[PDB]
């Protein structure tokens, strides 16, 4: 099979999405709340769903993507899961846990 | 065997989203698997081992959830609720 | 496995004509297959993955 690994309040944390071979633009994200569970908002990362606010926004493009907050708020609070496709099926990786 | 179920009333099942959450006491969110009805999607968490999967009836708006192997880890109590609108 | 002609093939007979083949004489990686979720419905009785 296909193994992945991935290495490692108010301070800079960043988080990296890895992928067993290059994925291109074809990436999702996700959005977690205290009491919720989590949505599709954007798919192709070209089409805005209605109702999904806009200050939700990424750059980049290859192999290496950043994820950056602008204002970090307390209601703010979430963990991101990080989802990729192709044309065989979808893989998953572990994660991180906050 | 040990059955549970959670169905609305009074509003469209096929026209409300319905999301299903599992936390065991001391731990945090685990998801598990959301449907679409429009085309079967199932989307898997991100620490999946096939363990169990969801299935609807359109027929009779009930939806079931069985177990393949049932282990410590099940005994937890489930959140359901009518979803944000569309 | 010819699973790839199987699946693009272009004409299907009715329901009362089922077609019934044997698979034998090759290997498949059926975990990558049923790890997907392109098929709607995936039920398996009598066997455990």
């Amino acid at each position: 099979d296909i193994v992945m690994t991935q290495s490692p309040v108010g301070d800079r944390v960043t988080i990296t999405c890895q992928a067993s071979q290059d994925i291109s633009n074809y990436l999702n994200w996700y959005q977690q709340k205290s009491g919720k569970a989590p949505k599709l908002l954007i798919y192709d990362a070209s089409n805005l769903e209605t109702g999904v606010p806009s200050r939700f926004s990424g750059s980049g493009s290859g192999t290496d993507f950043t994820f950056t907050i602008s204002s970090l708020q307390p209601e703010d609070i979430a963990t991101y899961y990080c989802q990729q496709y192709d044309s065989l099926g979808f893989t998953f990786g572990p994660g991180t846990k906050v | 065997s040990l059955r549970i179920s959670c169905k609305g009333s009074g509003y469209s099942f096929t026209n409300y989203w319905i999301s299903w959450v599992r936390q065991m006491p001391g731990k945090g969110l685990e998801w598990m698997g959301r449907i679409d009805p429009s085309d079967s999607y199932i989307n898997y968490s991100p620490s999946f081992q096939g363990h169990a999967t969801i299935s609807a009836d359109k027929s009779i708006s009930t939806a079931y959830l069985q177990w393949g192997s049932l282990k410590a880890s099940d005994t937890a109590m489930y959140y359901c609720a009518r979803g944000r609108n569309y | 496995c010819p699973f790839g002609e199987v699946f693009n093939a272009t004409r299907f007979a009715s329901v009362y004509a089922w077609n019934r083949k044997r698979i034998s004489n090759c290997v498949a990686d059926y975990s990558v297959l049923y790890n997907s979720a392109s098929f709607s419905t995936f039920k398996c009785y009598g066997v455990s993955p």
